[PDB]
């Protein structure tokens, strides 16, 4: 279940970033988070039509095979908690299919002035069980995505709850950095857990509070600590709204609400349903990948469509001190189009035509064979050419590549890394066998 | 001895702990990418 | 000839796989295999038409060059298979020549209205016995095709069926796989392999004729021995066994070069309806030299991936649909004329093939097509989305599942260069290479 | 701060070209220019428009981030010096800025024949605020330009002008460059250093002043004594020698010429304010990547030069065999009463076939008509895609190649840099396995 | 100074493919091909940017990759050369202004000159100059490095003769074209003319003169007891046309002749600049080193684009309508031929698939079928195959040029007459 994927992905991190030297400590943390797994788990235990039909079945199937895995009224009430706890992956499979089969009653979508202002109206092949459906299967995710969240929240929150809890621990009885230093805004979050009456309601050291305050108990006067430390009877507010904010800052928890406000949305309109279909980047590892190897190189990409816009922008205020009168769209000559008669409008024209044009900016220029500059604008064509088409967006697509490639590799290193040495040993497997 | 760093300049495919030493297009410099 | 073929493929197995330990029990698999060929040999052994024909011509040498290489009826009928086995090869070249020769006259086709509906018929200048030579070529290539299925059922199904029997033997007596366990989920094989058991003859072409002794023997007092014997079984038409015969049946056929040599038999039959099905086996160049070959497997080496990077841009393609559905619709006015417009996102069907057929053909993004917003508003909406459109497209996506297929035949090459360089320094039984001698 | 990054630049030197025979030497020539510029520190001690905004601040954030660059006169001379020079990067900085609002401001220009020939006014979104910035900006980044350039003449020259000196006198009485042996031509260094050996403040920098002597002592038995002296010229207060041999080592520092060419084209911008624009290449010297970007391009300039003379050639003989032999579908017009025909001449041809078939990605045979149903088909055919194949799949692949690959071999050549001292000691070649 | 260059090529391509076990054996034979070098020596407006193009290409080039009545001309072959590369490059920059026209000087080529009227006897006399130092240079040729070839086969039949005894023994002719050509010098009483042991056929009659009849080999190597060589004379021109750089100077003189019939001829001339520098010759060969792979990739491609021909001939014939006018139509793909001309000269170029041109399938039958079509014939063919072959070249440059940084290293790194690293050397 899930004790096996956060064991694989301890394994994923420890050795894609993880030094040996703390190798052990960071094991260590994982066979804590490990424990606390395991309690939760025994809490919750006891034409175009064919072939766009044709083609979204394939889809489907390859993405799924490679992925995307009054006290009796509380008693009913905590048995039901435990069954959306139990089945969470299933639950998140099924939200990706309804999505896939919304957006394939979606893709039947057509408009029209005349009603069935420009209306929207649904093209149906004489089966009237469509229009009904859309709306029943949109149902059906908007209380699926509420169930995926509800069990988010009910298996997951208390794993970075506690996980927090080690962190703010460990920094306290350790390094003290809140009586013998000052942070960083996560320190400043959890400050307000320090004066709880109930700090370590997740954690075992739950007289941590002697600990801390004899440590540093000379340096520090008692009363000096006291005062830093600390249903409607047992409302903590402060360890509430602590819990509150950390699981905002969760990530996972902002894409479940966000996946949430989605289908909440997609009620209003119809085609805000759209935006679930991300979701099988998330679903299956190489998608992931993909993604994030545009941000993998990120400040680099950055500084090179830096470079692009300013050379862009002097090949532009080139053009618009010099050649200018050769920039006549229109064919009529009654109406002219000026597009570089102002430096914002030629500034546009440059960035969005000649970029894309794939032979330089000259080809919607006119030829300046039959009037004066021709040799000046055949060499500023040709210079923009060369030095746009050929040198910035090949940098930038090899930049995309590189990173792709070096995300691949990584995997690869921390597969090969795992099958040729053991995790504690520094041996390898030759030693084995 | 036979296995090199990541980046360091190869000289043949294998010979190195990347075991793959390919040039970036009309590169000379071989390295284990 | 075929043991140094064998040979080299054992070792391009071997090294590529990167077994260790198993090595030497491949070394002996490769031996009895040898031993079993050596047996079976010796069983059988005793203008645009001038242009067009100069680049035809270039192309036959080449590929020429890297790629090719009643008492008194029973010895006719024994004699006629030992000389089509004898040049199995030879048939295979000439199979090579007929079709391009068919194709080369193919190449001179013509339609018309007027008889000579629409009809297809041959014109050539002068030349009239081209189409008699395509009429006899048709005819011997279906001949050669038969030739080819019988020279195949003579060379290697014996051997493929003895390696079967070799492989089940050793799983019944080493593994003792079906006494003790079933192959139960998948398993094709050893499912089918379940009528061979019950067959007297087990070792029809296996040296021993044993085995069944053998795991009796050895299994016969855990499991009981009535059992083991039930398990094991214990005018030609009667003699013949139907079960046995089912098998071997069911191996050549699960075989993939004798599906290989039966599809190109049918589609040399089919050829004689149309005479245009000849054109697929121009593909039997491609499985004929190592290096069309491996161009080939590098599309399927990362099919997985291709697939995700496909779907990827299929649901990207999508949204960008979609938001140009919901926005961006005034500008898909592809017809010139006014009177009679044509919008190619007035559905959606249309405007997601549109975006995909199109816009990822362009190489420049979905911009060009459609019409620039120069006086009109959403301008800059409409501009952002062009350039993310076609940055996410032509830049990523597109690029990567070029990426991914070029990198496969990269590696395909790299590793038949390092299996290559490592035959050469390495002595395949002992860890040393040139630095000893 | 000036040290840390300094030792990062020799280090990386070091690392990359430097010999590990004379890494020690290296080490020990760094220190002798790190000291020294530690009193030199010490003395210096006490819609268009929303769009176009967002991209600018958006740009202007991620290149700042991505780390871009007469008793009381005699009093306050000296105060005002150390206070510019204490924050050189800072005016650095400040200039980029100023460049770059100039530059968005430049995109707010509309051209047109009426007054508000050809006159170039200003047009706002009704915010009459930007015609006098532009103006206090060119002369505020006027300013800024020349307190910099002064700042690099006090805090950086000095450097330059001391190592100079000990490198001069270094070989002078190590290796007798000048009187044992002479440098001859090809090196501008052993001419030009000829003019300090009279100057009596030679070792102005340097702190031995007695190199003289010592050498004088060395070579005093081989080569006559008065021979020595003469050459060295051992025998208000203002030379002119000296002072020739300062200007020329400045002049010839690429950063001192690099700074006046922004002076000037400061300068420049007053002749007309649209002249800005080449102020707003400094970003490209401030932040690596884009630095490393332009030097890809330099890093095979002679590989690239005889490429593109390769690609020449071809299109030459290409352009011969269309002109001599089918040229007469070179017709560009659409109209039959009017033509264009493009290969009417060598030159036109020429320049046709390099400047559009080039750039045409598909071949010449894209432009020029279809030759369907007329002879020569075949001829044509073979004709255009030969060029294509050649042109625009090898010949252009191989020159995109030698910029590109150029680039990333850099970026290796750094990353590789970053490791080796990550997992070396530098002063001995134990690795992090025993170190450990 | 000139045998320099030769001891850069042999170490060169020893270290590049020479192998260790020969390593010895090919310095023997460098050195035995260089002592006697020694003795050879012993023994000797558009118009303005044209031109400043012209000049800086011209500049580049120079920079980098550039008995007495043979005396100075054979010290200055190499100068030679440089000359007439100039006198080539000068021709090729006046031949860039001609022109045509049908009025009087039926198109004429005639010349268009700013006021320069000596234009045209410039070109003659440059014309002129350029074919007599073709001349010149073939010349030279056969005085400076044809005796070195000529040397080195003669030292190689005479190891065969001696050491393996190929042709009393072995007689390989029929098998090889040097076998065959070989069997007339050996008759010659001039065998040793550049060989330095002049008793080669003393050595022999004694080593195989005991097993095979002394008879025989004395009459088989012209053992006997003004001067004409004929059989000699003719090994020797089989030889000296035989050889690659012979063949290429001959090519470059037959050039320069048939460019007084037209000067248009002369810019095959500039191929020269080709093989001056080593990185274009790179360029040149990168080509050739896959050309195997390279030929049945674009064989892969023709039956690639034969198949889509086919299928679009069987199916989509009515889509290749090139003519706009309905009276006059322009049918493509009525004629298989037709058709697949079309698909390889447009198809391939097109780079976007054939579909670009062909008509749109909308509002029409066979619509989705087209679309697969073409999506399919532009990943096949230009996402793939033409990747393909410009990977399988931009490749083979690459490690040809990594060959050479590679041999420097191997130079500067290990002893080459020890075989030890210089890590112990230090
Ligand atoms: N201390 C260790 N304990 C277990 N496996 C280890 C250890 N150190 C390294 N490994 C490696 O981890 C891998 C464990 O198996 P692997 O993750 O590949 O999948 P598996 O055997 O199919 O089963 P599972 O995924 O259920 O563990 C092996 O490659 C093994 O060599
Ligand atoms: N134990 C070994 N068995 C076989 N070959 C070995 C062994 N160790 C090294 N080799 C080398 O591996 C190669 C295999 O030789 P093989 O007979 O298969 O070559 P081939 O491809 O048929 O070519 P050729 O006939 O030109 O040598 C040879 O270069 C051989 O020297
Ligand atoms: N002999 C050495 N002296 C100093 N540093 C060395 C030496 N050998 C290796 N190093 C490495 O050089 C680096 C020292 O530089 P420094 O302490 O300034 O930080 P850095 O690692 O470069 O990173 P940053 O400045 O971003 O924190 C360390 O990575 C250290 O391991
Ligand atoms: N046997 C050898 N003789 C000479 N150099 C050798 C030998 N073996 C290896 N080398 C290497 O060759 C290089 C010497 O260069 P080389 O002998 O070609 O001189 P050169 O280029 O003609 O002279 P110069 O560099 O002075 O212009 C060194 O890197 C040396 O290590
Ligand atoms: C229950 N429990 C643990 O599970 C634990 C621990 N310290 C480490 N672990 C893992 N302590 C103190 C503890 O009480
Ligand atoms: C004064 N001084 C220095 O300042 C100095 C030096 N060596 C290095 N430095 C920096 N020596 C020898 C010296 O005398
Ligand atoms: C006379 N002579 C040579 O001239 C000669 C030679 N080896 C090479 N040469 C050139 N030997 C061994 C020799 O005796």
């Amino acid at each position: 279940p899930q004790v096996k994927e956060s064991k694989r992905q301890f394994i994923f991190d420890v050795v894609n970033e993880g030094g040996e030297a703390e190798k052990m400590e960071l094991f260590v943390s994982f066979c804590e988070d490990t424990i606390f797994e395991m309690q939760i788990a025994a809490q919750i235990s006891e034409t175009a039509r064919e072939a766009a039909t044709a083609l979204a079945a394939l889809l489907w199937a390859v993405v799924a095979r490679a992925g995307a895995a009054w006290g009796e009224l509380e008693v009913q009430r905590v048995k039901f908690l435990n069954y959306l706890s139990r089945n969470f992956y299933t639950l998140r499979f099924l939200a990706l299919f309804l999505a896939f089969a919304i957006n394939f009653i979606l893709l039947f979508y057509k408009v029209s002035d005349s009603p069935p202002n420009m209306v929207y109206y649904f093209l149906e092949e004489s089966t009237g069980y469509m229009e009904p459906a859309l709306w029943c299967l949109s149902l059906l995710h908007t209380l699926v995505a509420f169930l995926c969240i509800i069990g988010y929240n009910c298996l997951k929150v208390p794993l970075v709850i506690f996980k927090r809890e080690k962190e703010l621990a460990r920094k306290l009885e350790f390094d003290g950095l809140y009586i013998t230093e000052q942070p960083d805004v996560k320190g400043q979050w959890d400050r307000l857990v320090l004066n709880t009456p109930s700090f370590p309601s997740n954690y075992w050291d739950k007289f941590v509070k002697r600990k801390v305050l004899d440590k540093h108990g000379d340096i520090f006067g008692r009363e000096r600590i006291a005062e830093l430390l600390g249903w409607l009877m047992s409302i903590d507010v402060k360890y509430q709204i602590w819990k509150f904010g950390v699981i905002f800052t969760d990530n996972s928890f902002l894409y479940l609400g966000w996946y949430m406000v989605m289908s909440l949305l997609g009620h209003y309109n119809n085609f805000f349903f759209a935006a679930h279909l991300l979701d099988i980047a998330m679903g299956v590892k190489t998608l992931r990948t993909i993604l994030s190897s545009v941000t993998h190189n990120g400040k680099q990409l950055v500084m090179t469509v830096g470079l692009l816009a300013v050379v862009v922008y002097l090949y532009t205020v080139v053009a618009f001190n010099f050649f200018r009168k050769f920039y006549n769209k229109s064919e009529d000559e009654d109406e002219p189009d000026m597009k570089c008669d102002d430096m914002m409008t030629c500034y546009l024209f440059h960035m969005y035509v000649g970029v894309r044009a794939g032979g330089g900016i000259g080809d919607e220029i006119e030829d300046p064979a039959g009037d004066e500059y021709e040799l000046y604008r055949v060499v500023f064509d040709i210079t923009f050419f060369f030095f746009v088409i050929v040198i910035l967006l090949a940098i930038i697509q090899g930049l995309i590549i590189d990173a792709f490639g070096e995300l691949r590799d990584q995997q690869e290193q921390v597969k090969e890394d795992m099958e040729t040495k053991c995790f504690i040993c520094g041996i390898g497997s030759d030693y084995f066998d | 001895g036979d296995c090199l760093p990541h980046l360091k300049r190869c000289k043949a495919d294998n010979d190195c702990c990347g075991k793959k030493c390919k040039r970036r297009g009309t590169n000379a410099e071989k390295r284990c990418r």
